[PDB]
């Protein structure tokens, strides 16, 4: 089978910069299509027989290429272009696709709005205890959470999740869970979620203590 | 309006045969190839295969020989796919998507058929309200933790309240997924107006609202 | 490995002039049933076969089917130096003597041997031709089967001059893969007798070829004279 090779694997831009992704392919392809896929929703025709703009495609996409390889770019890049752009190929069955350019926005650094809370009555009353910190609208994505229970960094029973890219203002939010049981949860007083990010030299600190 | 309608997502036991269907309207269904495209959550696309509905004709990629079947009733303008003896391996979203019968591009897509092959079992989530610590500004927060399978829904207010609002993907631990919510308001708004979040887990017939209250 | 239809190209054609001839036998092909798929026109056989020509052994004569455009100027599958014919007459034939069905034949690159017959608008109307089209009023809706009405002789849709170019392909659908043997020579149809294929539903069926594919690096096109 034909294998398209798509670099760069993940990449960011400004809008308004120039965004170029490249498919490579193990044997010459006689046209090259693109698939834009934004987060959450099915792949949707970009670019066909090599060049020609899909019907409603903005004049800023463009592709090109021939034999074994090829390129989509984006000349001033836009917020809502933020996609994992797919290459695809008609010469030879099976029909393959590369493994995606995943694209994403720059805009300024933003630091995050930090919250904590503690496990609520209900959780209590089935004898777990989770607490939970929203780390929300920073940027750029790279952000590190540490748990400390009485002064103690804690690192099990840790679980977090980012929102994707925001398609509107380009900042990222995380979630941050800490999951004790009851028990374990009484035996201490205070819980601190501390933020690192780039944008403060110091740590984002928010705490509570269990019984005020 | 030309449309790709496909069934809803799909519990598996590992081993149990599943069919898949993808509704075709709006347009001469015999006229188009079918296809079919498998996403695994960090795979890219997979072109499974292919069917000619006038003959009903199939063409499978040889990685999916002994997985996938493609079928189409022609009387309900339905194209199937069948997945054989499922592994963890067939855990993916499924697209159903058209061909245009003269460029070769699919022109039209399906919203994609989510299929989970495991053994783990149906459980409903447990609701629990994130109320802040005892100026001008408040996050709340809705915890929506222990479910199976994916997926759960999330609003707040009923949907009325959207600006503003993070529902952060599920993370799966020990075959139940967690999912949070934040939602941020003019301190002023609450607690003087209720704040609810809105929970439906479909597969466990789960469905609570609940209202945020101060600690 | 080389998707099908496609220009061929002449001056890039590989004389073959040291093959067997192509040996035709439709005496004993008959017509069974007609069908109206919903795409094209599918007539079904049985008996006939082809032998080499480049053919390892003979191959039995299967199916026919039938493509057009929405213009008489413009509805052949394959071109030839970017000519377009009117119309393109499709005989499948598969490898009986290797393989036990054409369900097994259809999944090796030696199983399947597709003959192409161009159809040329002209003011000629075609008396063999006619009796196809004469067909078409009991399979207008889709899809539809009928029996084939009456006495109908394959060899009389045979070209005048049986010179052809050969090349390793796919079927038109894509399905499978198969070799075709490709007359440039057409037959002659008055536009009166094309014109009734269009107005077969589909669900309105004005065209149904399929546009050309490039020629890879490593297709050969053969041409025995
Ligand atoms: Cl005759």
């Amino acid at each position: 089978q034909i294998v398209l090779t798509q670099s760069p694997a993940i990449m960011s831009a400004f809008p308004g910069e120039s965004v170029t992704m490249t498919c490579s392919a193990s044997s010459s392809v006689s046209y090259m299509y693109w698939y834009q896929q934004k987060p959450g929703s099915s792949p949707r025709l970009l670019i066909y027989d090599t060049s020609n703009l899909a019907s409603g495609v903005p004049v800023r996409f463009s592709g090109s290429g021939s034999g074994t390889s090829y390129s989509l770019t984006i000349n001033r890049l836009e917020a809502e272009d933020g996609a994992t752009y797919y290459c695809q190929q008609w010469t030879s069955y099976p029909l393959t696709f590369g493994a995606g350019t995943k694209l994403e926005l720059k805009r300024a650094d933003a630091a995050p709005t930090v919250s904590i809370f503690p496990p609520s009555s209900e959780q209590l009353t089935s004898g777990g205890a989770s607490v939970v910190c929203f780390l929300n609208n920073f940027y750029p994505k790279d952000i590190n959470v540490k748990w400390k229970i009485d002064g103690s960094e804690r690192q099990n029973g840790v679980l977090n999740s980012w929102t994707d890219q925001d398609s509107k203002d380009s900042t990222y939010s995380m979630s941050s869970t800490l999951t004790l049981t009851k028990d374990e949860y009484e035996r201490h007083n205070s819980y601190t979620c501390e933020a690192t990010h780039k944008t403060s030299t110091s740590p984002i600190v928010k705490s509570f203590n269990r019984n005020e | 309006q030309v449309q790709l309608q496909q069934s809803g997502p799909e519990l598996v036991k590992p081993g149990a045969s599943v069919k898949i269907s993808c509704k075709a309207s709006g347009y001469s269904f015999n006229f188009y190839w079918m296809h079919w495209v498998k996403q695994r959550p960090g795979q890219g696309l997979e072109w499974i295969g292919m069917i000619d509905p006038s003959e009903s004709e199939s063409r499978l990629n040889q990685k999916f020989k002994d997985k996938a079947t493609l079928t189409v009733d022609r009387s309900s303008s339905t194209a199937h796919m069948q997945l054989s003896s499922p592994t963890s391996e067939d855990s993916a979203v499924y697209y159903c998507t058209r061909s245009n019968y003269r460029y070769d591009y699919f022109d039209v897509w399906g919203a994609g058929t989510t299929v989970t092959v495991s053994s783990a079992k149906t459980t409903a989530p447990s609701v629990y309200p994130l109320a802040p610590v005892c100026g001008s500004s408040v996050t709340l927060g809705c915890l929506v933790k222990g479910y199976f399978p994916e997926p759960v829904t999330l609003t707040w207010n009923s949907g009325s309240l959207s600006s503003g609002v993070h529902t952060f993907p599920a993370v799966l631990q020990s075959d139940l997924y967690t999912l949070s919510s934040s939602v941020t308001v003019t301190s002023s708004t609450w607690p003087s107006q209720s704040i609810t979040c809105n929970v439906a887990h479909p597969a466990s017939s789960t469905k609570v609202d609940k209202k945020i209250e101060p600690r | 490995q080389q998707l099908s239809p496609i220009n061929i190209e002449t001056k890039k054609a590989i004389s073959n002039a040291r093959l067997k001839p192509l040996d035709i036998h439709y005496n004993e092909s008959k017509p069974t049933t007609i069908q109206n798929t919903g795409k094209l026109v599918r007539i079904n056989f049985k008996g006939g076969y082809i032998s080499g020509g480049f053919l390892p052994n003979e191959y039995v004569l299967s199916s026919l089917h039938i493509y057009w455009g929405k213009e008489d100027d413009y509805g052949s599958n394959h071109l030839i130096d970017v000519y377009k014919y009117s119309g393109e007459i499709n005989l499948v034939h598969w490898n009986k003597k290797k393989y036990s069905s054409y369900e097994e034949a259809k999944k090796h690159d030696d199983g399947l041997i597709i003959i192409s017959i161009f159809l040329q608008v002209l003011d000629h109307k075609n008396v063999y031709f006619q009796k196809i089209v004469n067909q078409l009023d009991s399979i207008r809706s889709a899809n539809t089967s009928a029996p084939f009405d009456s006495v109908f002789y394959l060899d009389n849709l045979l070209p005048s001059k049986l010179d052809y170019f050969t090349y390793l392909g796919t079927t038109i659908n894509h399905s499978a893969d198969a070799v075709w043997i490709i007359f440039p020579t057409p037959i002659n149809i008055h536009s009166d007798q094309l014109s009734k294929f269009r107005t077969l539903l589909s669900l309105y069926i004005t065209e149904n070829y399929r546009n050309p594919y490039k020629l890879n690096d490593d297709t050969e096109v053969y041409y025995s004279g």
